[PDB]
């Protein structure tokens, strides 16, 4: 049942949550949800996500 | 004396209501083994024995 | 400084370089709960200073352990204890038996059978029928009182109840009670607001069939 | 009770207090029927809707332009926070403190508002409660006088 | 005994109960003792059919048996189960009780003015409950536990000028420069 | 103190790791203007969170729904007592294939309890006193000693001791007057009311410190233990003794919960490292104490409560020495289910009278809902 | 409700009998110092060699005490070898 | 006294919905 | 004065008794005189703290009918 | 009046015992037939 | 037994009268940098004294007088300190509130603009100073009757909202209402409280220049502005007592524990740079090649030595019998399988 | 300080990166840094070691030093101790007396 | 019980 | 082998829970009889009859005959001392 | 002179005890004197 | 023995050399 | 003893300065054997201290705050300190009605903006 929605969500690249101006990201987690997109995630640079 | 024998099995589990003060912090890998098996036991030990 | 370029020089005195780390206080763990690290952290309440750690000598102030008992020697004699069995008073014919004896049981004595209620004050089972814990419709019997938690079990012994109009000036809805011993006044309250009450007065076999039927 | 909440609404209170009238739970069938809205048709009312006794649902804010910065919950039977034990009641001492146990929000702008009430009182913060000395029950009618003005 | 509003046979006295059918309530808190009670016979259930699953083989002889004597759950059934059964039943009652008085109001007040007013004469809607069950719509009130990031005292928190550190191994690191404390006196 | 004024120090950098500072940039290993006793940044001990626990963020998960993955709000309707945060919380929760599945959204009663250190030592004082070995602390008393009961030699005319009879605890064969025995040590009694309070605090308190995991299910392909640190390595969780453990609550998957542990995992969490399979549960049961007053005058004991709770449910010591807490949805279930009628007893009523309007009471006897999971 | 006497549990080794002190308060055995090598009173600290009190231990080195004595057969096998804990392993330099 | 200042013929007992002179009305003033 | 021979000649005796360790006024009524064996006024110990010290009126103690209460 | 009074229902009625002496339900002791091991013997009222 | 304090009474100590540090502008930032983004023998011992009795006039209201002693002070820092110097910048700018009193704002605005030019030009200037140079400069250009230039009160705290740890005013005061150990009597030790406007100066201009700030939107009748000159303020004052906030430590008298002042008299991270130095978002560099441990993948970083073998798990139960040893077996090659990558 | 050129040379700080007592990593984020301004021609060493063996020592040029305890000590009592090592020359222990008020 | 009979 | 390594081999008597007391003993009953305790939380006095009241009436005066009726407080210094023995439930 | 650590301690030389309040009246108490409860102009009244 | 504070010398009793003379009233000792 | 405390003197050497009132008189009298005294005429005092002859005593006081150092000789040591509580109170009250000062200024802005929002 849920690959009906998971396939349903057509974000390749990360939703407006990837923002970091609050505190900066966390680079475990972002290995982790590598795989439901398909642009890389974990590379953050070393100033706070722009958003691109 | 009179000491709750109606709480003995009206447990959730299996370690509940038996009043076991030997306890310790930190219970290791073997003595975790001997905590659960020893649960069972006086809780089976005791059933067969009441049973008998 | 009266010039910035002469800076006052770091001379420690005693109370700087005779400190301690600081430990995470109550509120610097609730500001910032990323510091809470291990149960160290979790340092008792701030009222608890520690454990005893002297001597409350009587007549002079309390002494610390180690210290001299010059002076303690009614504290060496207040530490074995009171005298049991033994008349308080050593001399002057005790206050308790020159006042002489009335009653033969006692002036406030309870008997088996004495009718000595306990009192379920109106306000209270008036706040609760508008709180929502007491139906108003069912004739609120003691169970209902009981089991909604507006009273408890160490207040039901037998018998049970007493309604008291406690600063209770009105009711205003039709109310209906089952309970022992309204007050006078109560009873002419709940009568007014075209309600009830008859005053069921049950054995103490009828105080556990009403409780846990 | 009117003489008390004087001693509030002299006050140089921020976050204002309701009007006592409006702040009263304590006042055309038959010259008009009862508050707990039993209608015509033979009277059904409506169950926790009038109450003699003086309770009611917080009458909400003072006014709608201010944000009050402290929050006071109400207990689980609906009476309020303030609670007023005794120093050393094994000695049966009387001198007495209150506690406000059920507050959340920042304490010290609730705190900072009992010491424009108690200028004399020694009030300490806490984590949960927030303790004020010397004020006995008559002191913890004072609060309610209050806490209900601000609305809660 | 009570424990219902048929009165208990201490109407005796024949005292009647006029004025009825008065009142709609909610039975809020009687569901809350339901729900709180069907759990207990719930949790009463799983009690009287413990039947040993013995993870372990030392004591695995008995893996088939109940875990209470016969004689026991004989009677643990009859006397805390069946018990409870009746203490879930009686508040299945005082509230299905209930509800039919509702149900009867419901009709007869909807009638007579509005069936949009209706359900706003029979409303709880106190003006904070927002306070409670959508925080995110109130605002009237500060009620946060962690105040200092209530929106309208965010402004108390600093908002660190940070950045990472691939030589340190992405080590996020605060780019203040840290105030000489004090020293002496 | 003060005292050892030379000596103490080798005038000689060791030739390995010993170095000079180079200056004010040189960032030094260790150095933080902060007291903290456990120095540990995000590589060491590095937390299982959407983002860094920030003073900004009121904590570090999604705050809010995210687009691209199926949401699942609570089991239960949610209410925001006295100590809640008030403020939405949605953990994603992972495959156990380390991928990132559904998230979903946690109560806010147990999972958003504002933490206030005062009130998780009420249970870590329980705790560190409830593990202790009481019977190992007994001791010889005074008249337990099996000596002569008799003065040898009546003390009359010569310098010697007044003493005879020399079993008492001066003497290096003697013992105590007041010794500690078991059955006078006090085992703290311990309500649900603060109990699940002093879970509360701590479960949120691992939450905003970001060490919250959530997993569908705690099941391994075969009970055997390697097939539990293959699981481990594929998740990143750190069962060495020395880099922090893991504190599974296993409750099933979310379809299945289950009390009674994933027996496959039961078998398999038998590792010698830091681990600790805990039962899904934050409450228990009432303190009775039969022996009140003196009933029994033969227990072994301790003094208080009989009913002490047993060494693995989840305690504030074994939450503070494990960093990461593994939570499964089917403990999720669990702990909305029992602490839902603990959630609502505590509203005041102006607000408990609001909830069968907004679908709170749907009670599942009377047949107004079908049965709930 | 009335919280427990953590007195000093978990934090140091057992106090020694003072004169003051709870029922409650579980100190040392008759005959038992509270610092194990303070035999002496001015017996120093064993430089590597440390009692496991409380729980058994996580990590037992070979060069510490678990309910026994120094053994220089068994403590210390071979001297010129030491060991240490390396990523939660027993190694030996 | 409550039933004359109420300028209210006398009557007596006064029932307590009655005494309290619907809410003490407070002697006009 | 009418009124008040009546408020007084109604009241249980027990309403009248020396009640309390401190009468109405603070003071503490030991034994030995039998003039202060009465305690017509009932006193209130946990009441009355904020008269006197934060400058609340004195109209505040004053009860329904005027008389004032005593702390 | 001394024993005076409303007593319980089974407090010992008015001078119970006693046949009309001063504490005479000592003096009737020695008249029982057989008492208890345990039965109202020698207690001089020291610090009584 | 109560004092009298008739012959002299030598002053107490206590951690209200620090040597706080004067507050600078950090290193890499100079003034103009944010605001155009909006030794010889001197007696100084003389005019120290001098430029004091200065103040005295211009507080008491002989400001024409104060004019004249002002002039001296002016003439005597600038022949002792340097150019650029931050003293005789601070002259210059009581000096040039001195005319303003005396409505000769042609050189009190231009000795004004000079203390900035005297400022800016300096390498790490004192924030006391230039919140001042500008709030100054901001009475005076309204004085001449500029209405607008005048409100440079809102870049007066533009500078205070930024460079200003409102923490390191009370990073040792906050404490003391723990020091007192007494209730009943010498109690007021629980409740020493020091106002920010003693405590913090550069705070207090930041409170006065919005508040010059309310009253010049006031009368322009600049209601969007006089809000966010208010709201301005309001998270101005709140973020200071922000920092002055703890809970009560033990509320009854202590006895005794004396040695406890060692932890309340210490260095307790005010809440501005506890938020702020968070461990989670600054954290703790940790370099492995000094520590004996890493992460399972990085095990090869870790502190190295001469010849290591790789033992076992250093578990407990290799000391017990055979029996013990039989089990325990397959323990070690369990766990390089989760510590290979 | 003698003719203007400072007495201290070394100034041995053994610490421990990750252990406890973080006291001493607290000082050489806070202090240090400052400390390293005023007194550039002090090369401080730092130590880090498992068990750190607790105790500042400076290493006087005339080769003499001088140790001090920092057991339990705060960070801003070791900011003291440090100004406490660059002041003294440890060349002579007088006591301040009357005989001694003028050393030559 | 048997209660302690000092 | 350490405690006495003869004395603890060779075992004596051991020692038990010792049973307590009856948890409302010193509400003893020359108490129960002669006073009786009245007042509001926080002052509660003995309040103790007349001490003259049954032995000798004929002569005494006539107003005094009397004082002996009314429930007068006993005086504090003995409140504090009867009412110790009952605070001792659990001190601390 | 010999001032040692602290306002009262003065002299601290001669025995008498410092911290001693001697304003202060003297609890006269149950001792019978014309000197009692007496503010010192008082004394001459002898009668009373 | 009537051991109360301010009964005497406070603890016990020392004689210093401010005491053997300045005695009270300063003369002031009997012996030393 | 108690004189010479009223004259704010309890040990040897230490010196006031007491008005010539009547009641300082006798208090002075009955420790004549214990002080030494110096009489001023205010002309002889007005000089003593440069003082202008103009400026009375009653307007150089009424410049002085009240609080001089120790304030107060309130009854007991208790009452002194609860009367240095309070001054330490009004204090905190000093800052605490600024601060919604501040607050109470910018709701009724708050409420003129909105109010004349909607015209």
């Amino acid at each position: 049942a849920m690959e009906s929605q998971r396939q349903a969500r057509r974000r390749d690249a990360p939703s407006e949550w990837y923002d970091e101006t609050e505190g900066p990201l966390n680079p475990r987690f972002l290995a982790s949800m590598q795989s439901n997109y398909t642009q890389v995630i974990t590379e953050l640079p070393s100033s706070p996500v722009t958003g691109r | 004396g009179f000491t709750m024998k109606y709480k003995r099995g009206t447990g959730l589990w299996d370690e509940d209501h038996v009043n076991d003060f030997d306890a310790n912090k930190y219970l290791s890998a073997r003595s975790t083994m001997r905590w659960y098996y020893g649960m069972e036991r006086l809780q089976t030990r005791n059933n067969m024995n009441a049973r008998r | 400084e009266f010039d910035a370029d002469h800076p006052l020089p770091v001379v420690g005195t005693r109370l700087n370089e005779r400190t301690t780390t600081h430990k995470w206080s109550h509120w610097d763990q609730y500001i910032n709960p990323q510091i809470t690290q291990s149960w160290m952290y979790l340092t008792q309440t701030p009222e608890y200073v520690g454990p005893r750690s002297g001597h409350n000598v009587i007549k002079m102030g309390w002494m610390k352990i180690g210290g001299s008992w010059k002076y303690s020697r009614s504290y060496n004699d207040a530490r074995r204890g009171f005298a049991k069995g033994q008349w308080q008073e050593r001399k002057m014919t005790p206050r308790f038996m020159l006042a002489p004896r009335v009653s033969a049981g006692g002036p406030r004595n309870r008997y088996e059978g004495k009718a000595s209620f306990s009192r379920l004050s109106l306000s209270k089972l008036l706040w609760a029928v508008d709180t929502g814990r007491l139906n108003p419709n069912e004739t609120i019997t003691l169970y209902h009182l009981r089991n909604a938690k507006v009273i408890a079990d160490r207040e039901v012994v037998w018998p049970g109840m007493v309604l008291l109009a406690g600063n209770v000036e009105r009711v205003p809805y039709p109310l209906h009670i089952e309970l022992q011993n309204a007050s006078a006044k109560a009873i002419q309250l709940l009568e007014e607001a075209g309600g009830s009450f008859t005053n069921v007065y049950m054995s103490h076999e009828g105080l556990y069939q009403e409780l846990h039927p | 009770r009117s003489d008390i909440y004087d001693e509030l609404l002299k006050l140089p209170l921020r976050y204002a207090l309701h009007d006592f009238r409006t702040l009263q739970a304590h006042i055309h069938a038959s010259s008009g029927l009862s508050s707990a809205s039993p209608d015509a048709p033979a009277y059904y009312a409506v169950a926790g809707r009038d109450s003699a006794v003086g309770y009611a649902p917080p009458l909400g804010p003072a006014d709608p332009v201010d944000v009050i910065p402290f929050f006071v919950h109400r207990s689980s039977n609906g009476h309020l926070p303030g609670k007023v034990y005794s120093m050393n009641a094994k000695t049966l001492m009387p001198a007495f403190y209150m506690r406000i146990q059920n507050i959340e929000g920042d304490m010290f702008r609730f705190e900072e508002e009992l010491m424009k009430i108690f200028p004399t009182k020694k009030i300490f913060v806490r984590s949960h409660s927030v303790y004020v000395y010397n004020v006995n029950l008559d002191g913890r009618a004072v609060l309610h006088h209050w806490l209900l003005g601000l609305g809660f | 005994s009570g424990a219902v509003g048929r009165g208990s046979f201490h109407s005796v006295v024949a005292g009647a109960n006029p004025r009825r059918i008065p009142t709609y309530y909610n039975s809020a808190y009687e569901l809350i003792q339901l729900h709180r009670a069907h759990r207990e016979v719930t949790r009463n259930f799983l009690v009287r059919d413990k039947v040993f699953d013995n993870k372990f083989p030392g004591c695995s002889l008995a893996n088939g048996l109940f875990k209470m004597v016969p004689n026991k759950r004989g009677n643990f059934h009859t006397r805390e189960l069946t018990e409870s059964i009746r203490h879930r039943t009686i508040w299945g009652q005082r509230i299905q009780q209930q509800r039919t008085i509702n149900a009867a109001i419901l009709e007869d007040a909807t009638k007579v003015l509005s069936p949009a007013q209706m359900e706003d004469r029979f409303s709880y809607r106190t003006p904070d409950a927002a306070a409670y069950f959508s925080p995110q719509e109130y605002t009237a009130a500060n009620n946060w536990p962690n105040y200092w990031q209530h929106p309208t005292e965010k402004h108390v928190v600093p908002k660190p000028r940070w950045r990472r550190e691939p030589e340190l191994g992405g080590i996020t690191r605060v780019r203040d420069a840290v105030a000489t404390p004090i020293a002496d006196y | 103190y003060d005292s050892r004024s030379s000596g103490v120090h080798d005038v000689a950098p060791r030739d390995g790791v010993d170095f000079m500072y180079e200056g004010p940039q040189q960032v030094l290993p260790g150095a933080h203007p902060l007291p903290l006793f456990h120095p540990d940044n995000s590589v060491t001990r590095p937390p299982v969170s959407p983002y860094l626990p920030s003073p900004q963020r009121p904590h570090p998960y999604f705050t809010t729904e995210l687009p691209e993955l199926p949401h699942f709000q609570t089991t239960r309707p949610i209410v925001y007592t006295v100590g809640t945060m008030k403020q939405r919380i949605v953990a994603p929760v992972f495959d156990l294939a380390n991928n990132v599945t559904h998230t979903r959204e946690l109560d806010p009663f147990i999972f958003g309890f504002y933490p206030e250190t005062e009130e998780m030592a009420k249970n870590l004082s329980y705790w560190l006193v409830r593990c202790q070995n009481f019977s190992s602390k007994w001791d010889y008393e005074n008249r337990e000693i099996w000596r002569k009961a008799k003065k040898n030699w009546p003390n009359t005319g010569m310098g010697m001791a007044r003493v005879g009879d020399r079993k008492n605890h001066a003497h290096p064969w003697g013992a105590h007057s007041k010794p500690v025995k078991p059955w006078n040590l006090l085992m703290p009694t311990m309500d649900v009311k603060t109990w699940s309070k002093s879970n509360r605090m701590l479960v949120t308190l691992k939450m905003l410190q970001g060490k919250l995991q959530i997993v569908e299910r705690l099941t391994l392909p075969e009970p055997t233990q390697e097939a539990y640190l293959q699981l481990c390595r594929t998740m990143g969780w750190d069962v060495r003794h020395k880099g922090g453990g893991a504190l599974f609550m296993d409750g099933g998957s979310r379809l299945t919960p289950s009390s009674e542990y994933d027996r496959a995992f039961f078998f398999g969490s038998f590792f010698n490292g830091r681990n600790k399979l805990v039962r899904p549960t934050l409450l228990c049961d009432e303190p009775y104490d039969y022996n009140r007053t003196s009933s029994k005058a033969r227990t072994k004991g301790p003094k208080g409560q009989k009913n002490p709770i047993p060494i693995n449910r989840f305690n504030a010591y074994d939450a503070l020495t494990h960093d990461t807490l593994i939570i499964t949805e089917g403990a999720l279930l669990q702990l909305e289910d029992e602490m839902y009628t603990h959630k609502l007893a505590m509203l005041p009523p102006h607000i408990r009278a609001q909830l069968p309007e907004r679908g709170f009471l749907d009670s599942e006897v009377l047949g107004d809902v079908p049965p709930a999971l | 409700p009335k919280p427990a006497p953590r007195y000093n549990i978990g934090l140091r080794p057992a106090p020694k009998r003072q004169n003051v002190g709870g029922q409650f308060l579980a100190t040392q055995k008759h005959y038992a110092r509270e610092l194990w090598y303070k035999r002496q009173y001015y017996s120093t600290r064993p430089f590597a060699i440390q009692k496991h009190m409380g729980s058994t231990p996580r990590i037992l080195l070979d060069r510490t005490l678990w309910r026994s004595c120094w053994l220089t057969k068994s403590n210390l096998p071979d001297v010129n070898r030491w060991e240490k804990v390396v990523n939660s392993q027993r190694v030996t330099e | 006294d409550l039933c004359a200042k109420m300028r209210l013929p006398l009557e007596h007992p006064l029932p307590l919905s009655r005494r309290s002179q619907y809410a003490a009305i407070h002697r006009v003033r | 004065e009418i009124e008040a021979l009546l408020e007084f000649h109604a009241m249980r005796p027990e309403k009248l008794r020396v009640r309390a360790r401190h009468r109405p006024d603070g003071s503490v009524n030991m034994g030995d005189d039998p003039n202060f064996w009465a305690q017509a006024l009932p006193t209130r110990a946990m009441d009355g703290s904020m008269q006197r010290g934060l400058g609340w009126s004195r109209r505040t103690t004053m009860g329904a009918n005027g008389v004032p209460v005593v702390y | 009046t001394r024993s005076s009074g409303v007593r319980g229902p089974h407090m010992q009625l008015m001078q119970e015992r006693l046949d009309q002496k001063g504490f005479g339900w000592k003096r009737k002791s020695r008249s029982l037939w057989q008492q208890d091991v345990a039965t109202a013997g020698f207690r001089p009222h020291r610090y009584f | 037994i109560t004092r009298l304090y008739t012959s002299y009474f030598k002053g107490e100590l206590f951690p209200n009268q620090l040597a706080r540090p004067l507050e600078r502008l950090p290193r890499g930032v100079s003034l103009a940098a944010a605001r155009k983004g909006q030794r010889p023998y001197v007696p100084l011992g003389e005019v120290a004294k001098l430029e004091l009795q200065g103040d005295y006039l211009t507080e008491g209201g002989l400001h024409q007088e104060a004019l004249e002693y002002y002039g001296v002070v002016a003439k005597a820092y600038e022949l002792a300190y340097p150019k650029d110097h931050p003293q005789v910048a601070g002259i210059r700018l009581k000096l040039a509130g001195a005319f303003r009193r005396t409505g000769r704002l042609t050189s009190s605005k231009a000795n004004c603009e000079a203390v900035l030019q005297m400022l800016d030009s300096a390498v790490q200037p004192p924030l006391e100073l230039i919140v001042e140079a500008l709030f100054e400069l901001g009475l005076t250009s309204e004085a001449m009757s500029d209405a607008a230039a005048g409100t440079v009160f809102e870049e007066a705290v533009a500078l205070v909202d930024m460079f200003h740890n409102s923490g390191q005013s009370h990073k040792m005061l906050r404490l003391l209402p723990r020091l007192g150990r007494r209730f009943n009597l010498n109690f007021e030790e629980k409740f020493v409280y020091f106002s920010p406007f003693d405590y913090d100066r550069v705070f207090a201009l930041a409170d006065q220049c919005l508040e010059r700030a309310e009253v010049f939107y006031q009368a322009r009748n600049d209601r969007a502005g006089v809000m966010r000159v208010l709201q301005q303020r309001k998270e101005l004052i709140d973020k200071k007592f922000f920092n002055m906030r703890d809970f009560a430590g033990r509320i009854h008298t202590m006895r005794g524990h004396w040695k406890r002042r060692a932890q309340v008299l210490t260095n307790a991270p005010t809440p501005d740079e506890l938020l702020r130095y968070s461990p989670t978002i600054h954290q703790v560099y940790r370099d492995f090649k000094y520590e004996l441990n890493a992460p399972i993948g990085r095990e090869k970083e870790v502190q190295p030595g001469v010849n290591r073998v790789v033992h076992d798990m250093g578990n407990p139960y290799r000391r017990s019998g055979v029996r013990s040893q039989r089990m325990f077996r397959d323990a070690e090659k369990n766990f390089e399988k989760y510590i290979r990558a | 300080s003698r003719n203007g050129e400072l007495c201290l040379q070394r100034i041995i700080v053994s610490y421990s990166p990750n252990k406890g007592n973080p006291a001493m990593r607290q000082f050489m984020a806070t202090h240090l840094p400052e400390f390293h301004r005023q007194y550039p021609q002090v090369k401080i060493d730092i130590r880090p070691r498992q068990w750190p063996e607790s105790s500042i020592t400076g290493i006087y040029r005339d080769g003499s030093e001088k140790a001090y305890s920092i057991r339990f000590l705060s960070s801003m009592g070791i900011n003291v101790r440090f100004h406490r090592l660059v002041n003294e020359g440890n060349d002579y222990n007088h006591s301040f007396s009357a005989s001694h008020l003028h050393l030559q | 019980r048997f209660y302690r009979p000092l | 082998p350490k405690a006495g390594c003869e004395e603890i081999t060779r075992q004596g008597r051991r020692v038990v829970l010792k049973p307590q007391e009856y948890f409302a003993q010193h509400r003893m009953q020359v108490w129960q009889m002669r006073f009786k305790e009245m007042g509001p939380p926080f002052s509660r006095v003995w309040v103790a009859l007349g001490g003259k009241m049954r032995r000798r009436r004929i002569g005494r005066q006539i107003d005094v005959k009397d004082m002996r009726y009314y429930w007068r407080p006993i005086e504090p210094q003995y409140q504090r001392l009867y009412m110790s023995r009952l605070r001792i439930k659990d001190h601390s | 002179a010999s001032t040692a650590k602290g306002y009262m301690n003065r002299v601290m030389v001669y025995a008498h005890r410092r911290r001693k309040a001697r304003y202060l009246a003297p609890k006269n108490a149950h001792v019978r004197s014309p000197l009692a409860h007496k503010m010192p102009e008082e004394y001459g009244n002898t009668w009373d | 023995r009537a051991q109360h504070p301010n009964a005497g010398t406070r603890f016990g009793r020392v004689y210093n050399r401010g005491f053997v003379r300045y005695g009270f009233g300063g003369f002031g000792m009997s012996v030393y | 003893n108690r004189m010479l405390r009223e004259l704010r003197l309890e040990f040897m050497g230490q010196t006031t300065v007491v008005p010539d009132i009547p009641p300082v008189r006798k208090r002075i009298w009955r420790v004549r054997h214990v002080v030494r005294v110096d009489q001023l005429d205010l002309d002889e005092a007005k000089a003593l201290i440069g003082i202008p002859e103009h400026i009375s005593f009653r307007d150089l006081a009424g410049q002085i705050p009240p609080t001089f150092g120790r304030g107060g000789s309130v009854a007991n040591p208790h009452m002194r300190s609860k009367m240095n509580f309070m001054r330490l109170r009004r204090m905190r009250l000093r800052d605490v009605m600024h601060r919604d000062q501040l607050e109470k200024r910018l709701l009724e802005e708050r409420h003129h903006a909105l109010q004349q929002q909607q015209q």
